[PDB]
């Protein structure tokens, strides 16, 4: 689970 | 696997440069994937009036191909995150994206994303076809039966924005019989179909129960939650005071319990406790009693996580001399009964029961169309292999040979598009 805000 | 491959000259789809310039908040996107060695990085979301979006080239599922001219095709997730974040406010970022891999597809749907999607040529084509004298069906159902359903709302857009006629519209006017019944359905969203569906079957006292049944038993709690939301947006009344107008009795208990769609998440340890508890008070509020008690059954069945309920069912056999399903049929009648029997078969082997519901709406004279229909339509993206695997294995034909007996003309070529496989 690969999720980050860029 | 999915698929994969570091070098650009072997990418399928289409490929967009774009520029965005950092804000105070980032570019303005969420990316996923580049955990697994081989995996494409994709664009997960974006921020709503941020860089990314109002900048308006990027789309969800793209993959990352390049980042400010160097490639990142194998790349993880923490480099390229990496890369991003030290850019600084107001400087810009060069980004080549890669358009035509899906992101969160069902592996068990038989209808796939259209990979050289251009939304703009189907929206002609499905007009020139329409326009067509003696309306052109087959390119209609051609087309709308092969794109996803998201694709098609991407359709609906453009030719909305074509024509300044809706498509459905268009297509209602266009078309008849069954076959409007599919295409109009496919164009509907899922919870906008299954929201209609559900109103259609409660259009008085004349309800359709089976429908209900069918809907309410088989959708998980967040389709429930996405059904329960757009039901009220498209119909100003809540869902939940529909059925209670419908529906009485035990029965409307049980529906009103499972449409809120609040049941117990699959936990991460299995209670075999708990198990052997609940399966003991199944066949105390049941078999072995005098009557029966419903309200522990809609307790257990509407409360429990799906693979508890599961093991629920097997270890029940070890106290009853029927099982869950025999039981039903010897404890309650009518609407309940059915009611039970649905949700039942919905924990055990959900796509089983939609080819045997498949099966029922073929087997005899004639057609259960709007079942028929309507369990193409809903299932397409969801599980449609798993039910035709389920159905052959039963049956020994495949449900293609079933539509092909009991269907014709251009609706038949619909299903069997929705159906998919040639046979
Ligand atoms: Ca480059
Ligand atoms: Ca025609
Ligand atoms: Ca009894
Ligand atoms: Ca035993
Ligand atoms: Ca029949």
């Amino acid at each position: 689970l690969p999720s980050t805000t860029l | 696997k999915p698929f994969f491959t570091r070098n650009p000259s072997e990418l399928k789809g289409k490929f967009i440069h774009t520029k965005l310039r950092k804000s105070s908040r980032g570019f303005g996107f969420t990316v996923v994937g580049g955990d697994e060695p081989d995996e494409f990085l994709q664009i997960k979301s974006l921020v709503l009036d941020g860089p990314a979006a109002l900048d308006g080239k990027m789309e969800t599922g793209d993959v990352i191909v390049s980042v400010n001219d160097t490639c990142v095709l194998g790349h993880t997730h923490a480099q390229v995150v990496k890369i991003f974040q030290s850019i600084p406010i107001g400087a810009s970022v060069d980004l080549e994206l890669c358009r035509g891999y899906p992101l969160g597809s069902s592996a068990y749907g038989s209808v796939k994303a259209y990979t050289n999607f251009d939304a703009e040529r189907d929206a002609l084509n499905i007009e020139t076809a329409i326009k067509t004298k003696g309306v052109d069906e087959v390119t209609i159902v051609n087309i709308l039966t092969n794109r996803s359903n998201e694709q098609r709302q991407d359709i609906a857009f453009a030719y909305q924005r074509r024509t300044k006629k809706e498509l459905a519209s268009a297509l209602k006017s266009a078309l008849s019989g069954h076959l409007e019944t599919v295409i109009l359905g496919l164009l509907k969203t899922p919870a906008q179909y299954d929201a209609s569906e559900l109103k259609a079957s409660m259009k008085g006292l004349g309800t359709d129960e089976d429908s209900l049944i069918e809907i309410i038993c088989s959708r998980t709690n967040q389709e429930l939650q996405e059904i329960n939301r757009v039901y009220k947006e498209m119909y100003k009344t809540d869902l939940e005071k529909d059925i209670i107008s419908d529906t009485s009795g035990d029965f409307r208990k049980l529906m009103v319990a499972l449409a809120k769609g609040r049941r117990a998440e699959d936990g991460s340890v299995i209670d075999y406790e708990l198990i052997d508890q609940d399966a003991r008070d199944l066949y105390d509020a049941g078999v072995k009693r005098k009557g029966t008690d419903v309200p522990k059954w809609i307790s257990i069945m509407t409360e429990r996580s799906v693979p508890h309920l599961q093991k629920v069912f097997d270890r029940y056999k070890s106290y009853s001399p029927y099982d869950m399903l025999e039981s039903i049929r010897k404890e309650v009648k009518g609407d309940l009964e059915n009611a039970f029997l649905n949700l039942v078969q919905c924990i055990q082997n959900k796509p089983l029961y939609f080819a045997d519901r498949l099966y029922d709406s073929m087997k005899g004279k004639g057609t259960r169309d709007k079942v028929l229909i309507r369990i193409m339509v809903s299932r397409s993206e969801v599980d449609m292999l798993k039910i035709r695997s389920e159905f052959k294995r039963k049956y020994g034909k495949s449900l293609y040979y079933y539509i092909q007996q009991d269907t014709k003309g251009d609706y038949q070529k619909a299903l069997l598009y929705l159906c998919g496989g040639d046979d």
